[PDB]
């Protein structure tokens, strides 16, 4: 209230309001979901259009052959962070000839976000990200929040009314974890789970977006007729 | 991090006052009295060594400072601001004069430098003005003896005699009465000692009083012999003993 | 005061949201996409009758295959155009090929968020960027000071926009000819424009694969203005 | 004095048919009169149906190939997975090379 | 962080004024009055010292009049310390021009640059302006004798006669009344003093409260001479014009 | 260095420092430009609360940027010196690299960009100035007149005015200037300029300046008498 | 008023931030005392360990700055350590540049000058500390020089610092009224340390065990702190008096 | 007033309220402890299970610096990471120049001065963490705790976070009933108990345990994590002791 | 480049400058004007290193024109010469110095005198009655030492020049393709079209 002027100020209860406000942009964001088995990790995201004459804002970005993310909140901030991540995956290749561990991708994002929460004139990132990857220790899913907090999960969701999908996934846990070596089956559980967050509208062809990565599949993205298969 | 205070901390009020220079002078007002008197063959500067505790050794605290062999200074206001000004004043006498001309700067010019530093603290980003006024006393070959006052604004003025700080209004009045254009140096020392008694409360002796002169050359104070055109400093701090001698014939 | 990079409690950037306001005060700009090309039209809005209206440059070439219309603080656009042109020419120099319309747009939208305590405020102008490229055909883009761009089939920006947009939501279909769309733009402009639409106070332009981006002279538009009144009389 | 270049030998050859093309090179790598390796390949698949070879000073050749490969990666990231046409690849390589005009890549390049 | 304590010295009022300039001008209005009068055969500069103590060293002093080069001098009204900063700048600039072109600097070119420096402090960099107004009195072989004033805004203008500091309004009316174009240096000397005599807030004018300088053709054929009056000389010119 | 964003947006979408810079312009003495069939005239008010001026040496209100282009202005005088210098330098630079003097549009476009850059850079306030820029393109007879303002927007004008009481004189020019036929000679164009200032000025004394620009770098300022003639001549026509 | 938040003047010519920095000085509620022998300089300071989970040995406000200079801090530990490190650095550089050991008074001045800056420059805060520097200077003999947040410094015959500082000060004053001289006329530093503790006991009206204290001693060519057992010996010798 | 709106401003008390407010964020965090033992140190922390979707074992919070130092913190997790990254740079530079690995007291002051540095200016924010760290060097074992003001000392035992007092109590007990010393393997069990006991102040959500240790004899001088059978053994010891 | 000459007579300055431009064994051009107008009454001929000559001439030209517009006034020849000397004196200690020699012929309107300045790339300035840069001087200085008179008419100076160019065409080893001549006087700068 008197303490929400900038990121360099603490409230008297010990909070950072500019960070929590940044968190708010995420909640206004359209829902996206992530989940994984042991063999694949999936992103499903709901795309939002401006009006019926506009295209549907892309929500999924590829970072490397083995890793990528979905976004909810400020788009340009995701572009910046996904770009940073592309660089780090790439540096790791060129220098060490090594695919970047998803766990490390997490730490790097955390430390980049954090700096903008401790210094004057900056501003926190106004976006949340779900990172999936298949690295040297299997399938992975990550939740990034611009507080700096990064978390590894079997599944999760963020955006507007994500809480439905998140509880659905909490129930469905022991089923989807073991959808090993069946790609279309893991996607279905993604599509199903995202539906627990739909209200008054449902999934169409140019509205839904799915990405998958795993054991013998590069991070690739499906939209348009390529998702017809799943509605 | 770093000084992100790149803007002025002293600015014009709608009345056209510069607040921080005004307040710095208020800090000078509170300060202990000091004075300067210009005789025909000398200049005397004096002040009170108002000790902080009786446990402190106030010889270790010098309020009157040599700047060049023929220039000395004294102040009223904030001690620590004076100390750093003396440091910068000594160095600027070298860097921007001696290292160029192979001789020490004349009084008005060294004074002029000090004023510049003080002016800049009145306009630069991220600083307050200095909280002192200075009396600078000195001799140079072509200008003779002189005495100057520098204020926190960075302004300076030449004086026959004057005082600054606490009891200055009283002291300036006293000095007008006694000052003439025919004073021998010993007479001015004598007047300075009287004028200063007004404003000192407790003890008044050669341990509570700091007093230096700009007078004759002092070969005994040179450190070496055999360049007979080098005659030694004209600045001499009077000794504790020396001051008491002049207080018996007071 | 309060920092220029501050978030509101709803999680939006004050300075960006305030810039969105300035754009609403701007002159109207409309664009429509067709399988035969893209049309860009604008309200010139001369603030006095003495000012020479063709000196009002609010439609602007970026490359032979890309054009631009603006709305809001239009002095802010100059440097965005400069950037866009450099990006396009440069891309061609590095790759001996035309720069994609989407890519051009993204490159301009990167500029947008580089402000704070880099420039000192966001831009106060919206852009309609329209052109052709081999891979994705004719495209129209709305570039905002927030850093986000949207593809549209048709779109309006400026004062007359929410009115004009609802209008475009009705009239747009996937099989519009270039000539049909030229007319729509004139029509919707005359509706939302304060003063009465003629060939001096509005301007037309298109971009086709065959002839690239062309601004229409005052004579050519006047005949389209006439042609539109004859259509409107005849029902 | 330090000489920052060397010569690793080998030779390469490219021919273009109507609906195909070949890029060939020997697999020997040498310094002076010694063989370093009998099989160290120097013609690479670079993606988007481009193959490349940077013959001369291997270290410079490996640096260039590595960079061009990486140029392809970013072209995809920046222009919506568009295919890098051979003519564009060529031009991109002109810039990589000329960027080191006053400290060159000691290689003869073919794609 | 630091923004909290930033005065914003370089912003507009909603009336389109520069606050800090206006307030600086207000500071200047309380300073000893200074007067330039331009004649056909010379220029006078006269200024009133802010109120003296009898114990001030009067001859070894300058507070109001400063020599820029051999052909140009300035009268100061405002903060002296501020003024000296600007003076050394001006002095240096005159020397660069001589070194570059082997010709003494035209009076205006020097005035423009000093005025430009001032202007900068009002548009960028968040510092306070210099609380100083100058009268420039100088000669060059293009325009002959010239008078200029510059103020904290960085505006400069030319004059036949002008005052700055305290009581300018009073002084400008008196000057407007008695100044004529064909006028000579010694008439101007008289006007200058008789104007201060009337506008002063003191009991009467005495030598010890004045600085005085002339720039006449007063040397040996087509060459200019700059006279800064010694205290005795001011005493004499005061007797001689019957003001004491 | 000093960073602060001084030109920022308000909740209504206005940039207050730009708008306040405009207030400064409105306070400044009036200027007007009127373009003929074959010339352009720059007229300028001169605030009359000043006798004892030396007008030989006081900065004139119309400035030459090159020998074929002039710039007049309303607003802060000190601010305008900076824009003029910058413009003059760009003029010389453009000749050096293109081997051609600037077009009036180009020069105007440069100056406008400078003003704009000061509306979105840290540590600086915008220029308290609007300008009329006038001249003839090289090897071209068709006259050019442009106006710039602190925000950075610029455009072409048949004729235009800026400064205090400019709406009054814009009033007069809007009703007294026919596009279809502009002042066909120099005489006629200087006339329409003076009548527009005599709406707002005072006497035609040491109060009105006029500069006339013809093609091929043919520029000259008028002097009191020639203007005074114009003045007296309009007042006798006025007795109706 | 923002003249309260940064180091600019208030209307009565005062620097509140400097004044408030002095108040932080007592924030730890520790008292310290320094005196001079014929041969030595002794500094004592109370040692208070509240929490029982602490490692007693890691708790200290005396620092060894150089082979020959010791420093005791009255104020919060983070600022104290910051000042300690700076002074160590500054003493080493002095040795390297000028080829002799940095004297106590000089180091005091240099640290004083540094605090003076924070009173004038706005982005730097003052340190909430008072620094008492001690040595047996090769030119000046036994020396005590003290520094505060205002940038002030001076040499003392003896001194004290803390909340109960004035009691100790007058206690000492009285000794020197009586003794007539500038120092503790004593042979071994052991007895000068005993004198120190004794007079702190009268002045404070309290009794110390070996872990209620901290003791630094400066002699010609080293300054060393005493261990618990070294103080216990000193306490015991006091008791048997 | 307004003394509390800007970092590095002294109040008229003598306090920097921004630092005190940072402490509030620390107190709001999950619990962490450090126990010093005969030839080593043990670190444990409470990891709340926000949700059943958190992959167990896979959101590690204890961090190593160099090869012989362990750090754990309560409060803002990203602030902790920043501070460890600095610790890692500090240790690298020290080893590069002086060859020997960095002494634990030497290391604590590096963190101390850096954190203190973030109370000197209004352009930075103090650290939203209290950090427990320590290890084995050529002089023995060392435990430290460091607070947002840059204040730090050596500890026999230490804790911070929400369960700070419960743990503090439990640690006072141990220090009191073990004057001769506590063993490394013993201290590992004790730590597991104390984390379980002080989970009472945090108890809606159940949690995951996590321990690590440096023992001259049991880990050879280096920092390892505790897993498998030695972990489960101590989970059990704490299961017993709460029933 | 190569041949540049100047003679100052009673009422004017005359500048003669060779027309050839050679690279290697090809005369690339035979109608080069090795001069630039700095102001309406000041002219500068230049010779030296390829590229540097014209870059420098035009740089100086721009500065003088910028000054002319700023002060609405023309600098004296003395002033321009002092500015150009200073620029070269700067340049000689730069990372890559301008390798250009110049002559500045100007008519001072305040004095009503013609003035001729000779300045080498080092920044060595001298006012002369007649001057030359490069090998030309070796022939022409002694020639003018004999034939030149202070009070010569512009016509007399031009025949004096023919004497110089004839001797250079007799004895100089290279073909410099004649000269372009220009006169600076009270009425400005003009070029003789037949020499």
């Amino acid at each position: 209230n008197n303490y929400d002027g900038d990121t360099v100020t603490f409230s008297p209860t010990g909070r950072l309001f500019q960070v929590e406000y940044a968190l708010e942009a995420i909640k206004q964001g359209s829902v996206t979901v992530g989940l994984r088995s042991n063999t694949h990790a999936v992103l499903v995201a709901l795309k939002r259009n401006a009006d019926e004459l506009s295209s549907y804002q892309k929500k999924i970005i590829k970072c490397d052959e083995h890793m990528g993310l979905s976004l909810a909140g400020l788009a340009p901030d995701a572009r910046v962070l996904s770009n940073y991540l592309r660089q780090q995956c790439n540096y790791s290749s060129l220098v060490f000839n090594r695919k970047l561990a998803v766990e490390r991708a997490g730490h790097l994002l955390c430390d980049k976000a954090q700096k903008n929460t401790q210094s004057y004139g900056g501003r926190p990132y106004g976006v949340g990200l779900l990172i999936i990857g298949y690295d040297k220790s299997g399938a992975h899913l990550l939740e990034f929040q611009p507080s700096g907090n990064v978390t590894e999960l079997y599944g999760t969701a963020i955006g507007a009314r994500s809480q439905g999908a998140k509880t659905y996934l909490e129930r469905t846990l022991d089923t989807f974890i073991k959808i090993d070596g069946n790609p279309d089956e893991l996607i279905k559980a993604g599509v199903e789970a995202i539906s627990q967050s739909l209200r008054d509208e449902s999934l169409t062809v140019d509205n839904l977006s799915i990405a998958i990565v795993g054991k013998d599949t590069p991070f690739t993205i499906y939209d348009g007729e390529a998702v017809a298969k799943y509605i | 991090m770093t000084d992100r205070y790149s803007f002025s901390l002293t600015t014009f009020s709608p009345s056209g006052k510069l607040g921080q220079i005004d307040y710095a002078l208020t800090a000078v007002k509170q300060g202990v009295t000091s004075l300067g008197i210009k005789a025909t063959n000398g200049v005397v500067i004096a002040t009170e060594k108002k000790s902080s505790s009786p446990l402190a050794m106030s010889e270790t605290l010098s309020k009157v400072s040599l700047l060049t062999p023929d220039i000395g200074a004294v102040y009223s206001g904030m001690g620590p601001d004076y100390r750093v000004l003396v440091d910068k004043s000594r160095k600027v006498a070298h860097t921007s004069y001696k290292r160029i001309y192979g001789e020490y700067p004349p009084t008005k010019l060294l004074v002029s430098e000090v004023a510049k530093i003080m002016q800049e603290a009145t306009q630069s980003g991220g600083v307050r003005p200095f909280g002192v006024s200075l009396l600078i006393a000195g001799h140079d070959e072509f200008n003779g003896f002189s005495l100057y006052q520098v204020d926190p604004s960075g302004s300076y003025f030449p004086w026959k005699a004057t005082a600054i700080g606490k009891g200055s209004v009283a002291a300036k009045t006293f000095l007008e009465k006694r000052w003439n254009d025919e004073l021998e140096l010993e007479d001015a020392i004598h007047i300075a000692l009287l004028t200063l008694k007004e404003s000192v409360e407790g003890e008044f002796n050669g341990d509570t009083i700091e007093l230096a002169i700009i007078g004759d050359e002092n070969p005994d104070l040179l450190g070496y012999t055999g360049i007979p055109t080098d005659k030694g400093p004209r600045f001499r701090k009077l000794t504790s003993q020396e001051i008491n001698d002049r207080l018996e014939a007071l | 005061d309060r920092g220029v990079s501050t978030f509101s409690p709803e999680g939006r950037l004050f300075q960006v949201e305030y810039s969105l306001e300035a754009i609403k005060l701007g002159s109207t700009a409309i664009g429509i996409a067709t399988k035969e090309g893209v049309v860009l039209g604008v309200e010139k809005r001369a603030t006095s009758p003495l000012l020479e209206s063709d000196s009002i440059e609010k439609i602007v070439e970026i490359d032979r295959h890309i054009g631009c219309a603006m709305s809001g603080l239009t002095a802010d656009a100059r440097s965005m155009i400069e950037h866009a042109r450099t990006a396009a020419v440069t891309h061609n120099l590095y790759y001996d090929e035309d720069i994609n319309v989407e890519s051009l747009t993204q490159s301009v939208c990167d500029l947008a968020l580089r402000f704070g305590e880099l420039m000192s405020r966001p831009f106060g102008v919206a852009l309609l960027i329209a052109g052709h490229d081999a891979d994705d055909g004719y495209q129209l883009f709305h570039a905002e000071p927030s850093g986000t761009f949207y593809r549209y089939n048709a779109k309006a920006i400026g004062s007359g926009s929410e009115g004009a947009q609802a209008e475009l939501l009705n009239e747009w279909h996937s099989s519009l000819t270039l000539k049909e769309a030229e007319l729509l733009v004139l029509k919707i402009l005359k509706q939302v424009m304060e003063e009465k639409l003629d060939e001096n106070n509005a301007q037309l332009s298109c971009i086709t694969k065959q002839d690239g981006f062309k601004i229409y002279d005052n004579e050519k538009t006047a005949e389209l203005i006439k042609e539109l009144k004859e259509k409107e009389a005849a029902e | 004095q330090f000489n920052p270049y060397g010569d690793n030998g080998g030779t390469i050859l490219g021919i273009a048919g109507e609906d195909f093309a070949v890029l060939a090179g020997d697999t020997r790598n040498i310094t002076d009169y010694s063989i370093n390796s009998r099989y160290e390949p120097k013609v690479f698949d670079c993606g988007d149906n481009i193959v490349m070879s940077a013959n001369g000073f291997a270290a410079d050749g490996d640096a260039l190939v590595k960079r061009f490969k990486n140029s392809v990666k970013w072209y995809h990231f920046d222009h919506n997975d568009k295919k890098l046409s051979i003519n564009s690849a060529a031009r991109n390589i002109q810039h990589l090379l000329y960027g080191k005009r006053f400290f060159p890549y000691y290689v003869h390049t073919i794609i | 962080g630091s923004r909290r304590y930033d005065s914003r010295t370089t912003i507009f009022s909603p009336e389109g004024r520069l606050y800090q300039v206006e307030y600086a001008l207000e500071s200047i209005s309380h300073a000893g009055t200074a007067i330039g009068i331009m004649a056909s055969d010379g220029i006078v500069l006269a200024a009133e010292r802010k109120v003296t103590s009898t114990l001030l060293e009067q001859d070894t002093s300058t507070e109001k009049l400063y020599k820029l080069n051999d052909k140009i001098a300035v009268a100061v009204a405002g903060l002296t310390a501020d003024a000296e900063i600007l003076i050394n700048t001006a002095r240096i600039h005159a020397q660069n021009y001589l070194k570059t072109y082997n010709e003494d600097i035209p009076v205006e070119i020097l005035v423009r640059r000093l005025s430009d420096i001032k202007q900068g402090y009002t548009q960028h960099g968040g510092l306070r302006p210099f609380g100083v107004s100058f009268i420039y009195a100088g000669y060059d072989d293009r325009y002959g004798y010239q008078l200029y004033t510059s103020n904290p805004s960085g505006n400069y203008t030319g004059w036949k006669a002008i005052s700055v500091g305290a009581n300018t309004s009073a002084a400008q009316t008196l000057l407007q009344m008695d100044y004529k174009d064909d006028m000579k240096v010694d008439d101007a000397i008289e006007l200058a003093l008789k104007t201060l005599s009337k506008t002063t807030d003191s009991s009467a004018l005495t030598y010890d409260r004045l600085e005085f300088a002339t720039i006449r053709k007063g040397a040996n054929d087509g060459e200019v001479y700059q006279k800064i009056f010694k205290p005795q000389e001011i005493k004499d010119i005061l007797v001689k014009t019957g003001i004491t | 260095g000093y960073d602060r964003a001084l030109s920022i947006f308000s909740p209504d979408g206005h940039i207050f420092q730009v708008e306040y810079a405009l207030e400064a312009v409105k306070r400044g003495t009036c200027a007007v430009g009127v373009k003929g069939k074959n010339c352009v005239v720059l007229g300028c008010e001169r605030r009359s609360t000043l006798k004892l001026q030396d007008t030989r040496i006081t900065p004139s209100k119309v400035s030459k940027i090159d020998s074929h282009v002039v710039l007049s202005f309303s607003g802060l005088n000190a601010d305008s010196r900076i824009l003029i210098e910058k413009a003059r330098v760009e003029a010389q630079s453009h000749r050096l690299t293109l081997e051609d003097p600037v077009t009036v549009e180009y020069l105007t476009r440069y100056v406008a960009g400078v003003q704009q850059r000061y509306t979105q850079s840290g540590g600086v306030r915008p220029f308290g100035v609007s300008t009329l820029i006038a001249g003839f393109d090289p090897r071209d007879d068709e006259p050019k007149l442009y106006q710039t303002e602190p925000s950075g927007i610029y455009s072409s004008w048949s004729a235009q005015t800026i400064g205090r009481n400019s709406k009054t004189v814009r009033e007069f020019l809007e009703k007294n200037y026919d596009r279809k036929e502009p002042p066909a000679t120099v005489e006629e164009c200087v006339k329409l300029t003076v009548r527009s200032l005599l709406e707002v000025v005072q006497t035609g004394a040491k109060n009105i300046e006029i500069t006339v620009v013809k093609p091929d770098s043919d520029i000259v300022a008028l002097s009191s008498e020639e203007i005074n003639q114009y003045v007296t001549q309009i007042e006798q026509e006025k007795q109706e | 008023g923002y003249d309260r938040h940064i180091t600019i003047f208030s209307p009565e010519g005062r620097l509140y931030q400097v004044e408030y920095a002095f108040k932080a000085t007592n924030q730890t509620n520790i008292n310290s005392l320094a005196v001079r022998g014929k041969d030595c300089t002794v500094v004592i300071s109370q040692k208070k360990v509240p929490d029982k989970l602490l490692d007693p040995t890691t708790v200290s406000y005396i620092f060894c700055i150089s082979r020959t200079i010791g420093m005791v801090v009255n104020g919060p530990i983070p600022d104290a350590r910051n000042a300690a490190l700076r002074a160590k650095a500054e003493a080493a550089e002095f040795r390297y540049k000028y080829g002799y050991d940095m004297p106590c008074d000089v180091l005091a001045k240099r640290m004083a000058n540094l605090s003076q800056i924070y009173t004038q420059r706005a982005y730097m805060r003052p340190l909430g500390v008072i620094l008492t520097f001690v040595s047996v200077d090769e030119e000046l003999g036994p020396s005590i020089y003290k520094t505060d947040p205002a940038g002030y410094y001076v040499g003392y015959k003896a001194t004290a610092t803390g909340p109960k500082q004035q009691e100790i000060t007058t206690n000492l004053e009285n000794h020197f009224k009586k003794s007539k001289i500038d120092h503790i006329n004593e042979e071994s530093w052991e007895k000068v340390v005993e004198f120190a503790i004794t007079h702190m006991i009268d002045a404070l009206g309290t009794e110390f065990s070996k872990n209620d204290l901290e003791v630094g001693v400066a002699t010609k060519d080293k300054f060393f702190t005493l261990s618990a057992e070294n103080i216990e010996e000193r306490l015991v010798a006091i008791a048997e008096q | 007033t307004g003394y509390d709106l800007s970092n590095s401003v002294f109040s008229p008390d003598g306090r920097n309220f921004q630092v005190e407010y940072a402490v509030k964020a620390v107190e709001n965090g999950t619990t962490s402890i450090g126990i010093k033992c005969n030839d080593g140190v043990v670190f444990a922390v409470e990891k709340l299970i926000t949700s059943k979707l958190l992959v167990p074992q896979k959101n590690v919070k204890i961090q190593v610096v160099d090869r012989h130092i362990g750090c754990v913190y309560s409060g803002l997790i990203p602030d902790g990471r920043h501070l460890v990254n600095r610790g890692r740079e500090e240790a690298a530079s020290f080893k590069k120049l002086y060859k020997t690995p960095i002494p634990i007291p030497a290391f604590a002051d590096r963190l101390g001065q850096y954190v203190q540095a973030h109370t000197l200016y209004n352009s930075v924010r103090p650290f939203g963490v209290s950090t427990i760290f320590g290890g084995v060097d050529k002089n023995g074992a060392h435990l430290y705790m460091l607070e947002p003001s840059g204040s730090y000392w050596g500890y026999k035992g230490a804790a911070t976070g929400k369960g700070r007092q419960s743990a503090k109590a439990e640690l006072e007990k141990l220090v009191d009933h073990h004057p001769e010393g506590l063993s490394a393997r013993e201290a590992v069990k004790q730590a597991a108990k104390i984390i379980y006991l002080a989970h009472e102040d945090n108890k809606e959500k159940d949690f995951e345990l996590e321990i690590s240790w440096c023992s001259l004899s049991e880990t050879n001088g280096l920092h390892k994590f505790v897993k498998g059978d030695l972990l489960q053994e101590a989970i059990d010891f704490a299961q017993k002791e709460i029933n | 480049m190569d041949i540049i000459l100047g003679i100052r007579v009673q009422d004017s300055v005359i500048l003669a400058s060779s027309k050839a431009v050679t690279r290697g064994i090809s005369v690339l051009k035979d109608s080069d004007d090795k001069t630039r107008q700095l102001s309406p009454h000041t002219l500068m001929s230049f010779a030296g290193e390829a590229g540097d000559t014209v870059q420098f001439a035009e740089y100086i030209q721009a500065n003088i024109q910028l000054y002319s517009i700023r002060e609405d006034y023309e600098l004296s020849p003395q002033a321009v010469s002092s500015f150009v000397r200073q620029e070269l004196a700067k340049s000689i200690r730069s990372r890559r110095p301008y390798q250009v020699n110049v002559l500045i012929g100007g008519y001072d309107k305040k004095k009503n005198k013609p003035e001729l300045y000779q300045i080498d790339y080092l920044g060595t300035k001298v006012e002369l009655p007649y001057g030359a840069h490069g090998y030309s001087g070796f022939y022409t200085f002694s020639l003018l030492d004999h034939h030149y008179r202070p009070d010569m008419t512009t016509e007399e100076g031009l025949d004096l020049l023919k004497l110089c160019v004839q001797e250079l065409e007799k004895r100089m080893p290279m073909d410099f393709k004649g000269v372009i001549v220009k006169i600076v006087d009270k009425d400005g700068i003009r070029q003789v079209d037949d020499f």
